């Protein structure tokens, strides 16, 4: 059907967390949209290499944790790690 | 006596003023008509009569562009290499085969 | 004779320049015709009174920017015609004749 | 009352689409609950990271509005994200305002 | 349509090799830049045409484009992922 | 540390000699054993976290072509 579905709201409501003043255009928020599909794409395949390598069988937390610091360079990599432990347990601790 | 002589900006002056001037634009150099062109002639003998999105000349131009002046600036490094300033076909050259596909 | 957009050759110091005629002058209706119509002079058109007695030609100097363009009467403008032609090439043999003195000059300097 | 996993984790981005798009990507076998959780978390960092440097790149501009310009100032004045997007080149970006110095002038 | 290639004239590969933040340019160059695109075009539009057969489609789409970019190592931004 | 000397002058020269080079400058051998260094912590630190991945603590040379396919370049013999 016409549903066509991207991370346009999303991106919007943490730009506003950031910057609750400041716009966006369309084909910038493109660049955005596809940006997080792409490296979306790379950590999530990385994951599923591990996962393969170790004879594994589930993309548990873990991999995409090997993974974001197997690919994305170190400085945004640390901050990237402790961003999702601590999301991940909140997830855990809200159940 | 006095004879006048024009006001003309030195050889390198109006160069790097419009270096400064197309360093700050975005816009795409290249004119999109000659380069749609330059694509349906290419596209022939691969398969004849395709038609085209109305975004893929853009995103191929615009893609061009950026191989290209990418290109640039690693031309421009090899020709200061050889303490010049002027590039050569051979500076691409190099460019071409040190990124592995000359 | 001189026409408007026609050939002209003009003095500019001591020499010979081709130039455009864009505007023909009449002193005695205080009057101009342009190319793009009579029209009097505007806010910021003035004529230098040494000439605007005679009648004058606004000109475009070819090779040369608008900055370069002025009124001219018949002391500063001729016809575009042979004459004027040779006697310009005349005086481009002069200023070559200068350049050379020049060059005869800064070439003793260097002695 | 239904309430989404993102508020659950505290984060904007949303991890019910990118659990369906895990589990359709076919990574692996089975996809785990928390996978998709880190993947939003490290997502919206990085969305966000490059934002606030678009931000910064659009005050130094002085813009009310994000032009790709500059996110490609944000990419591009930051190392780190020069050698992650170094092999990306973005739309309508333009490229740093460098001149090497023997093209100056003496 | 044949030798569009000129359609590029060297006033555009100036202005684009100035993007570069080159001063000089040999006059030889408007051939061999033009080539380095020529041959660049052909393997993208060869990826692109392969997409295109492959995926039914008669027209050739941006999506294709961008997908082809992804797979040489010269993939681009701004038009889906 | 003391082993990033132990890449001898020779043995740059033999490396040099292997890639076809004639003549090399004094001021070769000390910022190409950098460059060797920073390319070492660059494949040994994507090698290394493939390893403690696994649960383990011995790296492999499996790992090792592993994170040489991460970084790009593939070996063979090496395992793989």
């Amino acid at each position: 059907k016409t549903r066509k579905e991207s991370y346009a709201i999303y991106v919007y409501k943490v730009l506003k967390q950031v910057h609750p003043d400041t716009g966006i255009s369309s084909k910038a928020m493109s660049i955005m949209n596809s940006f997080v599909n792409d490296v979306f794409e790379r950590i999530a395949g990385e994951a599923s290499r591990l996962a393969h390598y170790n004879k594994r069988s589930t993309i548990t937390s873990r991999e995409i944790q090997t993974a974001v610091r197997l690919l994305l360079p170190g400085e945004l990599a640390k901050h990237a790690v402790s961003e999702g432990t601590k999301a991940v347990t909140k997830y855990t601790s809200a159940k | 006596g006095g004879v006048k002589k024009p006001h003309r900006y030195r050889p390198g002056t109006v160069a790097l003023r419009e270096i400064r001037r197309y360093q700050k634009s975005t816009e795409l150099l290249i004119r999109k008509l000659p380069f749609q062109r330059l694509v349906r002639e290419i596209a022939q003998d691969f398969k004849t009569d395709l038609r085209f999105q109305s975004s893929a000349v853009m995103a191929l131009q615009e893609a061009s562009e950026a191989y290209l002046v990418a290109l640039f600036e690693d031309t421009n490094l090899a020709a200061i290499h050889a303490k010049r300033v002027t590039i050569m076909p051979k500076d691409i050259q190099l460019a071409r085969r040190i990124r592995g596909e000359r | 004779e001189f026409a408007l957009g026609g050939r002209c050759l003009a003095f500019h110091g001591p020499l010979m320049y081709e130039a455009k005629i864009l505007k023909i002058w009449d002193p005695s209706s205080k009057m101009y015709t342009s190319i793009p119509k009579p029209q009097k002079l505007g806010e910021d058109e003035s004529i230098p009174e040494e000439i605007i007695n005679g009648k004058c030609f606004f000109i475009h100097y070819q090779g040369w920017k608008s900055s370069w363009d002025e009124w001219v009467g018949y002391d500063r403008i001729r016809a575009y015609n042979e004459e004027n032609i040779a006697m310009k090439k005349r005086l481009a043999n002069e200023a070559k004749e200068a350049k050379k003195s020049l060059l005869e000059q800064q070439k003793k300097k260097k002695l | 009352k239904a309430k989404t996993r993102s508020s659950r984790a505290g984060l904007q981005f949303p991890v019910g689409r990118v659990h369906r798009l895990l589990r359709k990507g076919n990574y692996a076998e089975r996809v785990g609950a928390g996978a998709p959780v880190y993947l939003a978390a490290v997502l919206e960092y990085l969305t966000a990271e490059i934002l606030e440097l678009a931000g910064n790149a659009a005050r130094d501009n002085k813009k009310t509005r994000i032009i790709p310009r500059h996110l490609q100032l944000a990419v591009r004045n930051d190392e780190e994200l020069n050698k992650l997007l170094g092999r990306v080149t973005i739309a309508q970006g333009g490229v740093l305002p460098n001149i090497q110095s023997v093209l100056l002038p003496k | 349509l044949r030798d569009n290639i000129q359609g590029i004239t060297k006033p555009a590969i100036r202005r684009l090799a100035r993007r570069g933040g080159v001063k000089r340019i040999s006059g030889l160059i408007y051939e061999e830049t033009r080539g380095v695109l020529k041959v660049f075009l052909e393997n993208v539009i060869r990826d692109a045409v392969t997409y295109t057969e492959h995926a039914k489609r008669k027209t050739v789409t941006a999506m294709d484009v961008v997908y082809a970019l992804k797979r040489q190592g010269r993939t681009l931004y701004g038009f889906g992922g």
